[PDB]
């Protein structure tokens, strides 16, 4: 059977094609000790990966090999893949085809080096690099629709009609969960909670996942937070200290719809989705409007689907029917689509084989993969 | 008054300043906001020419581009009691605004201007033109009570 | 029974001889995907024909195999015919004599190829190629009259008296609906509406079909449009956008009477019909004047019959009685006439049989048919 | 003296009739601050126009009032014209007739509004709106030839013979320098270079103007770029970073001949020019083949003239003599022609005077101007 590894900027979703959910879901981090040890027999491991790094983060410097969907530390990415295959899936990669994923409009060298590592370091019999938005549509089961994929590093739109992608209409926006996490750190300093250091970036990520939500009307939410104090919620840190968070709950996700507040000139995800649709042929826009598929962790905020429906409806002509599709498993929709695609009989000729690779080199990935 | 008047939808979005610039110490909230409303009120080319020319004169007088003309109108409206023609023009324009197909979005922009740029800091003492435009977007006039603010100190 | 296939430049009207209306009516277009990929297992095809091409028009490039009555892409025309017989009529062409139609003054290779394909590719037992103008007379039930047939490709006049055609008086203008659609596309840019793709040409065709009309007095209508908006109508595009069209409603069909609008040095349809009648014998002009019969979709514009009555009446001597016969089913009059002709017992010995073809070759069509 | 203001999509070329080059050439952009505050006396100026906006580009959000040869932001366009008259030319518009240009097949409201502004906002004594393609012929000094004008917003060709234009043969493509600029920043991501802001789009435009060229044979150039590094060129960004581009140098201009690169269904400029010639009368085609005159900045790519020579020669019959005229002053051909036209004594009766506008209103432009 084939392996499906959705690398992702924040989390590694790995498993076997044909399963309904990934076997392993662990952070895509590598931690190096900061302090002096200092006992005999302790701390002989120079690095920690995934959940082990998260558990020991107190005495570690955590670093993400993937930033904005682009792998920036290939030695660490090799560690993560080695951890995924041998310690999480417990498989010999030489026996299983591996389906990988990446965002559109990525550097070509990223996927060229992905192919090289897989065939040489891990010696997989074959592999394939799929576009994450396309897989999300596979998971949804549709053949038409515009996918809004928003993970930790990249938010990108891919309009697809009858199985045909319109690449000129693909929009990519380097504003995703990690940027929201950094903004939440920044606005948390408005109160006395000064994480303001790389040690506790994960704690505020947990705060963001637990408490943050998208306001249907930002102005009304801001007024309610200023007036009542009924939106205040408390979070307990690992130290046992309790932080109270008010309007920062919905101000942090508001950066998605107002890329300002972090100094970005781009438009919000609602306008990026609308702009993507308007770049498509006028004849497919009605079907795209009714098939707004949302995927990725950053789309898991409560009320984001309702907010997206309201915002796009305000941009599109009134006669159009706007419909946001937000499956409960949209956090794993990309991996689910990869699993569906990897197990199709018609797909078994789309693999990049080892024989093809060493005959053509890493450039083979550009010919055989979208 | 203006039958068949149509507007190009989303034409005004490009004119909304960034929230970061709304906090500039020399930001002109009134002129910038009125620029958004002027752009939003630009007649669509599909409107019949007689209505376009008729309406363009109305918004040109009430929402001029020139700062000199805008300031002159502002002063002339301080004693609006002696200018019935402006009263009729402002009333006519406000009627158009309240029927704008995207009044809801323009209301959100107006509230953002008040929230960030202090557009309605004068509250009830807002000038006639700006107050009427806001009343068109916000019918109830609740904006006269300025935006609610957090008041971080002494928090529970 | 016999098949009647009136495959004009724009539409394919097909059915069985003796029926009162064609069974299959669909556009004469072949669409091919112009976008990329991307989903495997989808029911994708390398080309779409007819209604399916229109449905998926958003992601296709549409080609008409016939332009100005001449088949220019015979491979596409073959799959158009294959679509008609097998997917629309659901018949075996091997056991049905098939009657085809074409415009007068067409290239002889067009008829020869039509005959060759029917006998060698579709192996029809027999076939015949009729003239569209003649068939319209069969539908009208007359044997005398001058027929003005205007479809998507060509406009031609054929005067017939007591069943006798005067071929030297036959007129043919390569100015028809498609030229009107292109002109409407051009003058719609005056209002800021831009349609450039083949898919959007169909939208402009729909606008022309359900909004354009012929002005009885062009100058009066222009003044009326310039003075008021009473002539302006709104049309909703597939994406919910609304376009308002004013004097373009009648300026587009006005090209039929003023070909100089599209840079053609030619006389309008009214003058071509008059010029045809004047080329006829003086003794039959009176009957021709009273039996002007319209056929084809391009004659469906509201007010065209009244305009033609006014225009010819201004050309002909005041004592002549000009009568324009514009049946409500003049769009299908050609097919109806073909159905009548193919069901006549006296016509059964005029089919080109397979035995005749294999003895004489494709050139038999020139002797057996008009 | 008369003012000639060639208000193109990208650049404003303004000057006095009779001069050999425009006096003022500055970008057609209005930039407004997008950052905060924060110093007393340093933020009173809202909006910057032209070169000042380009210099302060880093803190502004740049916007073009003209898109695809169509003025979309009339408040910004008024600022641009005010900057031209008072700050760049230092003239009183009420004392000088103003000749300005626009692309053919533009919306009529575009001419009407610009006529309205010139007479009512600037009180110009008289004005005229000329077609840019026609002016290029004036600059070249010919009276016959098919002009190919390609600037920042729109590319069009107007066939003219013996001083007569064939309006049915005009071509217009919304594919010009700005579309090439946007494509270049899209394919620059393949090398890991991310330009997303309006400020950075200007840098990508500079990269295009400095490094991009047209390959005589695209496929061979792609093979050469793949096989060797001889085509790579380095460019220093404003902050000192150095970027190197290989096949992107000629892939970006290739979109002119292969519009499908950016998802457009239209044909290349070479085929559009041939189509325009084929729409002209057969007797004048030979003269047009020998008088293809290029104008506009988008025709300044090295090797564009040779590529157009090659492409048209492969379309035209072998016995024709294809000649491409690409004067070094291509970029200012339109303004030079306008200066020639404005200073002609026989042209002084063709102005739209203020008195004419008063009686007839903005609609006078449609009668007095082609
Ligand atoms: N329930 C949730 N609410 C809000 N944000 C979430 C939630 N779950 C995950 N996220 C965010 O989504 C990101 C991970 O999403 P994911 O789709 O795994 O991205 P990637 O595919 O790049 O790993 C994290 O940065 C996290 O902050
Ligand atoms: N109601 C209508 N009004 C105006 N034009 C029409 C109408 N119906 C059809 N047409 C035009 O007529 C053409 C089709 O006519 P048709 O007789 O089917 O031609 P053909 O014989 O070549 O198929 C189309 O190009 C269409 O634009
Ligand atoms: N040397 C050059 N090489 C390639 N492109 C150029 C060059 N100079 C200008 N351009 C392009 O031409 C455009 C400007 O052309 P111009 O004729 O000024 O158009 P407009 O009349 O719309 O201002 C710009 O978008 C620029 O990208
Ligand atoms: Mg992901
Ligand atoms: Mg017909
Ligand atoms: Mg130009």
């Amino acid at each position: 059977t084939a392996l499906v590894c959705d690398n992702g900027s924040g989390l590694v979703k790995a498993g076997f094609a044909g399963d309904d959910a990934p076997r392993a879901v662990f952070p895509s981090i590598v931690g190096r000790p900061r302090h002096q040890g200092v006992m005999v027999g302790m701390g002989q491991k120079d690095s920690y990966v995934g959940d082990e790094a998260q558990s020991k983060r107190g005495i570690l410097t955590l670093k993400y090999p993937i930033e904005h969907g682009i792998i920036t530390n290939w030695d660490d990415m090799e560690k993560i893949w080695h951890h995924t295959f041998y310690n999480e899936l417990r498989v010999a990669p030489e026996e299983h085809p591996t389906l990988l994923t990446e965002a559109p409009l990525n550097p070509k060298a990223n996927r060229e080096k992905m192919t090289q590592i897989m065939f040489e370091t891990f010696n997989v019999p074959a592999m394939y690099v799929a576009i994450q938005a396309v897989l999300s549509l596979y998971a949804s089961g549709r053949t038409t629709g515009i996918v809004l994929d928003s993970g930790d590093g990249v938010t990108h739109n891919v309009p697809i009609y009858e199985g045909y992608a319109l690449p000129h209409a693909i929009m990519r926006l380097d504003l995703a969960g990690r940027d929201l996490t950094d903004y939440l750190m920044k606005i948390l300093t408005e109160r006395g909670y000064s994480f303001v250091t790389t040690a506790e970036r994960e704690i505020v990520r947990d705060i963001k996942e637990k408490l943050c939500y998208v306001a249907l009307d930002f102005e009304n939410e801001m007024a309610t937070a200023a007036s009542s104090s009924s939106l205040e919620k408390s979070y307990e840190l690992p130290d046992g200290q309790v932080i109270t968070i008010g309007n920062e709950r919905f101000r942090c996700p508001e950066t998605l719809f107002q890329p300002s507040f972090i100094g970005m000139e781009s438009a919000g995800i609602h306008e990026t989705t609308y702009n993507s649709i308007m770049k498509c042929d006028i004849d497919i826009r009605k079907d795209l409007y009714a098939n707004n598929v949302m995927s990725g962790g950053t789309t898991m905020y409560p009320g984001i689907a309702d907010r997206m429906q309201k915002e796009i409806t305000a941009l599109a002509p009134s006669t159009m029917k706007i419909k946001i599709i937000a499956p409960p498993e949209r956090k794993y929709s990309v991996w689910i689509g990869g699993s569906i695609l990897a197990s199709l009989s018609t797909f078994q000729q789309m693999w990049i084989t080892k024989q093809e690779y060493d005959e053509a080199g890493p450039s083979i990935v550009h010919r055989k993969c979208f | 008054p203006f039958s068949g008047l149509k507007f190009k939808q989303n034409s005004f979005l490009s004119t909304v300043p960034s929230v970061t610039n709304m906090h500039s110490m020399h930001f002109d909230a009134r002129e910038t906001f009125l620029g958004v409303i002027r752009k939003a009120l630009e007649p669509d080319t599909s409107t019949p020419f007689p209505v376009r020319r008729a309406f363009d004169g109305l918004r040109a007088e009430i929402l001029p581009n020139d700062t000199i003309k805008s300031a002159a109108l502002k002063a002339q409206c301080s004693d609006i009691d002696k200018h019935p023609e402006l009263k009729a023009k402002m009333e006519t324009l406000k009627e158009v605004i309240t029927h704008h197909p995207q009044k809801e979005k323009l209301a959100e922009i107006a509230l953002q201007f008040a929230r960030e740029a202090g557009l309605t800091r004068l509250k009830g003492e807002t000038d006639y033109v700006l107050s009427n435009v806001l009343d068109g977007l916000i019918g109830d006039g609740s904006w006269r009570a300025g935006p609610a603010y957090e008041s971080y100190l002494n928090k529970p």
